[PDB]
């Protein structure tokens, strides 16, 4: 999935100014639906998490007696003392991937929130 | 036009002659955000493919056992085991070579 | 907030779920603008008791800076013949500061009066004089033309028809000698079809509007980056932080909230942008001080409903912010009034976001 | 003043070269954490200016066209310009401007200048009660029907005499924008043989005067013909359309430039 | 424009002033028409899918 962003041409066009209103009004719906298709796009992001990171709506946990048959997993199990649940390989892909959001939010650029944190998908992996 | 700020415009040209200015200031906006909007809906399209991709990928690979080649990997497949990963998903392969 | 979403859906009846329909923005409770105290009022009346003008080359200036400017003695209401004004009237001016002025007074012709206006070429303009872009007042003008004119016209006034190039703005030419005019130098005296530059006024009283003097008074406008030393007949509107307000700052008018940060400035420099290219942080062109631009907050407004034949209970939802104004629950989503906060975890329903759920339970 | 320098003799078209030297504040607007692109006049980097210098026999005092844009760039350790002197004719036939600093602030005025032989500046026999201070003027004989004058700032200098590398650096560009001369002015200590260091500045800008007047031609002034000079060296640049990328720092001062069509 | 009706249009204004507001019809429907086209070509993408 990508970052979920939202775009208002109320505010595009101008803020706090009558003169960009009256004028949209003769352009009517043209941004409206812009405004609609921008709204599907976040939704589409958060269906593609649904399909994908949660086969089943079951639950399941490893036991606290392991045995592997010679096979060390504790490399790809999350670590229970954290208060985010993260493996070891999942520490690196976190820390590797890389204010600049927070300036383009004053142009009127919203960002929305995903639908799962970190420590959901963890939970669902 | 003149200027790209509508606070100088609207406080020094009439009404008729600022009517001008601001028409083209919004016309090219307008554009402008058609222009994102559209490129997003595009990139809207090639995350679904992959979204459906990973959707097969996780099944097949992690949930059951795929005889595909070239598709859980090289070799032959034996497991899969998924690791998340910041806007995707990461996919560790067990095989046999 | 229920009939809100029946117009947003173009429906009567409202299905479950989370949906979008106004925008929620903070508006500005006061004003704060702040300007140092004033120097003097420009003389826009004194030049009009003027006996005789300066040409168009030779326009006169009194420097008087600091456009308070003098709104007392206005003699610009139909008491002339013809009113040609661009920007807003001089009586509007006491709302505005510019860096310096310059009074100039000159007279023209008829068919020079169009040629007047801020960044235009012309033959008064590019070679004689020319209006620079930061002139909001009015160009003032009056028919002389029994007083200036002579019989088989009058010669004591000059003007230059002629000149090697376009003058920018703010720039003049004294020179009464025979200089280059057209692109092909003619090494000094006339001819080699070159044309002598000095011309004279032709006015004769008896011909057309084109042929007659217009007195034109017009005072140049400074209107830079350097920081403005006035505001208003009132100035500060005494600032009180963590507000929203509307603020205009060394010339940046914008809207959002004024607060203090660490940010330091060199004293050359008198207020910053940021990657947008938009005011990010000012300084205080009065007294020394140091503000940071925050925009006034603002979001979406977001109705959870359950279906028409199910509650008419509604919990409309803030993306992003804090409510300060106000069952009014916060989450990491925002503001979310219209609904109870339940520590144990069920099934999503309602889409939130941000780890939360919405549902309509006991 | 009538009577010129003896030692003096004509000095030959000696070049050298600058390498990050042009780089300028574009406008007073600050700048935090961001990086910028402009277009104006500029001084291209890795190019050439001329090599100017005063030692007791070539006496540096001629006369260039300021049409395209000057750049100055001063390396002394004396601080042996006084000034500059700038006009058309350079004669009482028309105006011309002058700025003079006298070692407490800058005297810029536009007067008719009364232009003698050979003008020069400063001060003899140090010794006593040095100050430095003009006192004796030798560059015009008179003036009169001055239009403009302006008073900057009180500046520090320090003229005295040193020995060894070269100390004191005082970059000056001095450009036209619709009448309106925008002066810029940074000073820091350096430490150069000969040539030019390697290294980066960033220029500040110091006033605005809004004279209006052409101005075709310059002269440079230092430190009445049996005086002697200095250790002194100071270059004459031209400025062009160049294209810089301007990169800020928190605090607004300009650490990195890159010129595109350099390389 | 002044209005969406082309008759209004033609019997009021000149043949030269009603040129302007009909080209400013035209340019917003075709970019109208456009956005409709463009969004076809993306649903149509998706159905193929």
């Amino acid at each position: 999935s990508m970052t979920k962003t939202s775009v208002d041409c109320t505010m595009y066009i101008c803020g706090d100014s009558t003169e960009c209103s009256n004028l949209l009004l003769q352009y009517g719906s043209f941004c409206t639906q812009l405004n609609r298709a921008l709204t599907g796009i976040a939704v589409e992001q958060d269906k593609n998490t649904q399909e994908v990171f949660a086969q089943v709506k079951q639950i399941y946990k490893t036991p606290p007696i392991k045995d592997f048959g010679g096979f060390n997993f504790s490399q790809i199990l999350p670590d229970p003392s954290k208060p985010s649940k993260r493996s070891f390989i999942e520490d690196l892909l976190f820390n590797k991937v890389t204010d600049l959001i927070c300036a383009q939010k004053f142009n009127g650029l919203t960002v929305l929130p995903p639908l799962l944190t970190d420590e959901m998908i963890a939970q669902y992996t | 036009a003149i200027s790209s700020v509508l606070n100088d415009i609207l406080s020094r040209l009439d009404p008729p002659e600022a009517e001008v200015q601001i028409d083209r200031l919004i016309t090219g906006r307008l554009q402008s955000l058609q222009t994102y909007v559209t490129q997003q809906l595009i990139r809207a399209a090639e995350i679904r493919a992959s979204a459906n991709l990973a959707a097969t990928k996780m099944s097949e690979c992690v949930l059951g056992q795929s005889k595909r080649v070239d598709f859980c990997g090289k070799g032959y497949h034996l497991m899969s085991f998924p690791q998340s990963a910041p806007h995707g998903v990461v996919f560790l392969h067990v095989t046999y070579v | 907030p229920l009939s809100e979403t029946k117009c947003t859906l173009k429906s009567f009846t409202v299905e479950k779920g989370i949906y979008q329909t106004s925008n929620f923005r903070v508006q500005p409770t006061e004003s704060i603008v702040r300007f140092p105290n004033i120097t003097n009022l420009c003389p826009f009346g004194e030049v009009f008791n003027a006996t005789r003008f300066a040409s168009v080359y030779a326009w006169n200036r009194k420097r008087i800076s600091n456009c308070v400017a003098d709104y007392s003695v206005l003699y610009n209401s139909a008491s002339f013949s013809t009113f040609k004004c661009y920007g807003v009237s001089p009586t509007k001016l006491n709302d505005l500061c510019f860096t310096n002025v310059y009074a100039d007074s000159f007279v023209i012709r008829g068919d020079e009066v169009r040629q007047i206006a801020p960044g235009q070429t012309g033959n008064i303009a590019d070679y004689n004089y020319k209006l620079p872009d930061d002139f909001t007042g009015c160009v003032i003008a009056w028919n002389s033309n029994n007083l200036d004119s002579k019989v088989g016209g009058n010669y004591n006034y000059l003007y230059r028809l002629f000149r090697k190039s376009n003058l920018k703005p703010f720039e003049r030419d004294i020179s009464t000698e025979i200089y280059q005019a057209g692109s092909t130098p003619c090494n000094g005296v006339k001819g080699f079809n070159c044309y002598f530059p000095l011309q004279s006024y032709g006015f004769q009283p008896t011909y057309g509007v084109g042929y007659q003097p217009y007195r034109v008074v017009v005072l140049s406008f400074e209107l830079l980056h350097a920081p403005a030393t006035v505001c208003g007949p009132k100035k500060s509107t005494n600032l009180v932080k963590n507000k929203c307000v509307n603020f205009n700052f060394n010339g940046l008018t914008g809207t959002g909230v004024l607060t203090e940060s660490n940010k330091k400035f060199l004293p050359f420099q008198q207020f910053g942008r940021d990657i947008a290219d938009t005011t990010d942080a000012v300084r205080d062109p009065q007294t020394l001080e140091i503000l940071d631009i925050t925009p006034c907050s603002f979001g979406g407004v977001s109705v959870i409903t359950p279906g028409t034949n199910t509650s008419n209970q509604v919990a409309v939802l803030y993306q992003g912010v804090n409510c300060t104004e106000v069952n009014v629950f916060q989450t990491r989503a925002g503001c979310l009034i219209g609904a109870e906060h339940v520590n144990n975890s069920y099934e999503c329903d309602i889409p939130i976001g941000a780890g939360i759920c919405a549902s309509y339970q006991t | 003043q009538c009577v010129n320098f003896t030692t003096r003799t004509q000095l030959p078209p000696a070049y050298t070269n600058s390498f990050t030297r042009g780089v300028y504040y574009p406008d007073k607007v600050f700048r935090s954490s961001v990086l910028h692109s402009t277009q104006d006049l500029f001084l291209p980097f890795f190019s050439n200016v001329t090599w100017f210098h005063a030692i007791h026999k070539r006496f540096a005092n001629p006369v260039l066209p300021f049409n395209d844009g000057v750049y100055f760039a001063s390396t002394e350790k004396s601080n042996i310009i006084r000034g500059w002197i700038f006009g058309t004719t350079l004669d009482s036939k028309t105006q011309s401007l002058l700025i003079v600093n006298n070692a407490t602030n800058v005297v810029i005025k536009v007067c008719e200048f009364q232009f003698c032989n050979d003008p020069f500046l400063g001060v003899y026999y140090h010794k006593n009660n040095k100050s430095w201070m003009e006192s004796e003027f030798r560059v015009y004989s008179s003036a009169n029907n001055c239009t403009f004058e302006y008073v900057s700032q009180p500046f520090l200098m320090d003229l005295e005499g040193k020995q060894g590398n070269f100390k004191n650096l005082r970059e000056f560009v001095f450009k036209n924008i619709d009448g309106y001369f925008k002066i810029y002015s940074k000073h820091t200590p350096i430490n150069l043989v000969r040539g030019l260091p390697q290294g980066f500045s960033a220029l500040e800008p110091l006033v605005d005067l809004p004279i209006g007047i052409n101005i075709t031609r310059f002269q440079t002034l230092h430190i009445s013909s049996g005086w002697t000079a200095g250790a002194a060296a100071y270059y004459v640049g031209y400025l062009q359309p160049r294209t810089f990328l301007l990169k800020y720092n928190e605090n607004g001062t300009i650490t990195d430039a890159v010129d595109c069509a350099l390389d």
